[PDB]
């Protein structure tokens, strides 16, 4: 039949019949598939400005400060895994440029770091893929939006509902403003986490 | 407490404490050289007192097979905490079991790390480092104690 | 479904992995070669695996001739050979196998061979992981007519890993361990001009 | 019986579907190309299936000369090479097959591959069906001596259809979408000359 | 064994063995035989005159008029799907072009088109293969014929008992004359169909 | 009423009435344009009222992936009505779900279309077209209407 | 077609001679049709 003495990759005599290798053993920790790798949350890049390219340290946390008044625009990227930008920098974003196709929900947490006796409110909200940016926080409010305030809780999830492989945006607004006592510092940081959900998937295999 | 990779192993010793400063890298610690045939786990335990005017946030990780780009119980400083100092980048260290030391939240760590080796049985191999990075910088008002310390605890589990 | 990402698909689909030009050559097996590989191994830091090798070979300008080949294998522990007319080429300890270039590509595996239980990428103390030697000759007294080229194909079989780490994003130095520069390093990701699109 | 008209019989007996000559190369993979086997798939709208392609190569005259061969295959989404030295012919997530010309033609499938659940062959709106690309050429550093053309022959294997729509009269103009000649139309049925006989 | 090495095209190692497809969906409508498309009825080209060339809207229907006298003939073809004239406009003539040998049943439609308050009396008769076609509507009474008035019923069909692959002929003839009140138009069209009936195969395969 | 291929999907919108005069060649629509993620099914009605001393014979079907060689609510008119303005023949239009809107018999007809796509969820991709052809020319004596109006209903069928 | 999108009833008299419509409700800024 026609298809004999071809070599394709994609498909042996021992070399060595008497040799008994070294039965294995018990070390902690295994991996049976790569989703459990994609499980973790790891932490974003937001503050990928072109001037901490000298300083890389500074790229992991945006800042929050007094000066900014309330209602205003605080940070906001999209929720592409896969394209170029801060989710370059998580290994669900590394793993992504393997794999072709690629599809699921995703979450997303953050994680205040200022002092504790500092209070205020910051509204987080997400559009689905298809529309344009928020103009103004009263037009963010009535889409899907989660209010959060550090001076009760120091970290919230957000979950995007489906993603697939024109893309969601996310935004961070300024419910209320920065207020503090006197003798404790006037700037605070925050550290944005990501992670999959239990229903992503990918297809095909490709080379970065 | 968090188990490393869920597997448990089948006095208190305590290092010295380094001081935090506003402009601070990171440190790391071999195991179980910072303690100087083998076969033992191990119990770390972090803390990190400060008061409650001070902000900031560490990354406290372990990584098996750290290799670098013998401290011993002092320590060593990082270079470029950014690559870990050596090659790896410091945003997906989560990986590894790991614990946030948020100052404006509790100020305790406590990780359970077994024998993670390819032979049953082993002083010139060091098994694990120990990282604390300062992932957040520490900020304080003028008057203030301008450094934060750190205690380390290490404590043997099941050693034979 | 979630077949599609298993650690046996994962590492499959045989690639090249050296290309040798002879003009008696050594190649000492090394997964550590190609940065493309490499970096896919670097992830894990204990793996258990054997390999499937493949040569196919031809003159250079790709016309065959009917020209007699010798593929020998050298296990950890041996003499290399040195010489066109050495010993080595004579011992049967390590075995060869001997093919005609006219004809289908020689294919041949290689167990799991180490002392210890697993590989180790990752090694922190001081001297331990070598898996053979392979060595290729023309076989005969003469001096062969012929230039040869050979490219050689390497696929991994039932594949075990443990204790994932962070990936590498730095630029190589060296084969053999991670030194990177440490006065130019290059971010991860790229750059806008202002945090707010 | 029945049988001799079923959707299966219909499109099967694997024909011609593209000519090579390369006196390296890259022939896009597409159904739409010769018009006898287009108007026989534009009579349905969806359509599911895998192919079974067939490579016989053989220099010009007729006469076949020993040489070795490469045969690439190239996934939707992946870079095609550009050029006879580039990475892309070096990547192995992208299967090849190695084969001599003085041998049995390179026989090799594709199963169906879509995001979607059955290819379209008209869509209405704005934009997405790409099957893949192969590549050809001659393995070796230096440039071969020899002529080569290779025609290629695929089947259809588990046909399913759906949506039957009416057939194609008019003549075609481009192999993407279907504008004919709007000003010579010409009419399905000859003519009489008075309707009576 | 004679007969190895050798690639006959009317006779496979997978590629992408780690590849799984897209699991199919239950998109409506689905032929499993070809057969289920030569069973429905389309309109046939009676009037295929060479004048028509130039604007070809006007083949689908032949005219019945009050000017033509009564017992006189008004149109006929052939009942050959194979072959080219009439049946060539039909899904089963063109199919029929794929197919080589051929044999079954045949049912033919008339649907009237004119106004509402018209009445008549239109003889349709088929002679079977091998004869001549009727000289006169006396003649073709005879015959296999049906009766059809168009101010009772508006469409009547008639089946052509069989053929195979000297051809059956079908004729059109006038009963009695166009009657039409005053105020009505004093034309009207007919649109002919044409389909196969429950036993119609074919048996080889061909190139058109 | 005809079920466009045998399955049921699982308002009454009235489009503006086109003028069907002697000499007119035909018209189509597109969906769900018509009407203006998505998945949902239709319950086209078309209603052609005239007189009994009048005659023609209209010819109404739909055609999934209608692609031509986004008119809206308007509609379109078709310039090589013979060719279907695609290249397929008119004769052979009668494979699709149809209709005969004879006016001699009955002057309605209603067609049901399930959703027929090949993803199951989908504004830029329309679905199906509806086609309105003038198969016979309609005449009529002098004096009478001159225009012969025809009306399309369109309600939304399991729409999610 | 604006006024469609509202409540409406199709009446031709082809087929029924009367028809009727039934205001909702009203009280004692009117109502038009």
């Amino acid at each position: 039949k026609p298809g004999t003495n071809q070599f394709l990759t994609t498909d042996s005599a021992p070399i060595l019949p008497g040799f008994h290798p070294t039965p294995p053993i018990h070390i902690p920790g295994e991996v049976h598939n790569l989703l459990e790798i994609c499980r973790v949350e790891t932490i974003l890049e937001v503050n990928n400005l072109k001037t901490n390219e000298t300083t890389p340290m500074q790229r992991l946390c945006f800042p929050v400060s007094v000066q900014s008044k309330t209602g205003e625009l605080c940070a906001a990227f999209r929720a592409d895994p896969g394209r170029d930008g801060p989710w370059q920098s998580t290994i669900l974003g590394q793993l992504c440029r393997y794999y072709t196709q690629w599809s699921g929900s995703l979450e997303v947490t953050f994680m205040f770091a200022g002092s504790f006796m500092a209070t205020g409110k910051m509204l987080i909200a997400y559009t689905p893929p298809g529309g344009n940016v928020p103009a103004d926080r009263i037009t963010a409010m009535l889409g899907t939006h989660v209010i959060w305030d550090f001076g009760l809780q120091s970290s919230v999830t957000l979950v995007v509902p489906w993603i697939s492989n024109t893309t969601g945006i996310i935004t961070i607004w300024y419910q209320t403003n920065y207020v503090v006592p006197i003798g404790a510092p006037t700037t605070a940081y925050i550290v944005a986490l990501a992670a999959a959900q239990d229903n992503f998937t990918m297809k095909l295999c490709k080379d970065t | 407490i968090v188990i490393a990779y869920g597997e448990w192993p089948e006095r208190f010793f305590t290092l010295d404490t380094k001081s935090w400063a506003k402009d601070s890298k990171g440190w790391y610690w071999k195991f179980p050289d910072v303690l100087t045939l083998y076969r033992s786990g191990f119990c770390v335990h972090v803390q990190c007192n400060a008061s409650k005017f001070h902000q900031g946030a560490l990354l406290v990780a372990v990584l098996p097979e750290y290799v670098l780009g013998q401290p011993g119980q002092v320590g060593a400083v990082l270079t470029h905490p950014y690559v870990l100092d050596a090659g790896i980048p410091l945003s997906q260290l989560t990986v590894c079991p790991h614990q946030w030391i948020n100052l404006r939240t509790n100020n305790c760590a406590t990780i359970i790390v077994p024998y993670m080796n390819t032979v049953p049985f082993d002083l010139n191999h060091c098994n694990f480092g120990l990282l604390v990075i300062p992932v957040v910088p520490l900020d304080f008002n003028a008057g203030a104690t301008s450094e934060i310390p750190i205690t380390v605890t290490i404590a043997p589990m099941c050693a034979e | 479904s979630t077949q599609e990402t298993a650690i046996g698909n994962f590492f499959s689909r045989a690639g090249l992995v050296s290309i040798i030009t002879m003009p008696y050559v050594n190649w000492d097996i090394d997964l550590m070669g190609y940065a493309q590989l490499r970096r896919k191994c670097e992830l894990f830091t204990y793996m258990r695996f054997d390999a499937e090798f493949t040569f196919v070979v031809a003159k250079p300008n790709g016309v065959l001739v009917p020209q007699l080949l010798q593929y020998m294998y050298v296990p950890p522990g041996a003499p290399k050979p040195t010489s066109r007319d050495s010993f080595a080429w004579q011992t049967a300890t390590n075995p060869s196998v001997f093919v005609k270039m006219t004809d289908p590509p020689a294919q041949v595996s290689v167990p799991f061979m180490s002392p210890a239980s697993a590989y180790q990428w990752f090694y922190d103390g001081y001297p331990n992981n070598m898996m053979g030697t392979f060595s290729i000759r023309t076989v005969g007294t003469e001096k062969s007519p012929h230039s040869i080229t050979l490219r050689v194909y390497m696929r991994i079989k039932h594949v075990r890993a443990w204790i994932p780490r962070p990936l590498r994003n730095q630029p190589y130095l060296f084969k053999t361990n991670p030194n990177y520069k440490g006065n130019d390093i290059k971010c991860t990701s790229t750059s806008r001009d202002k945090i707010t699109t």
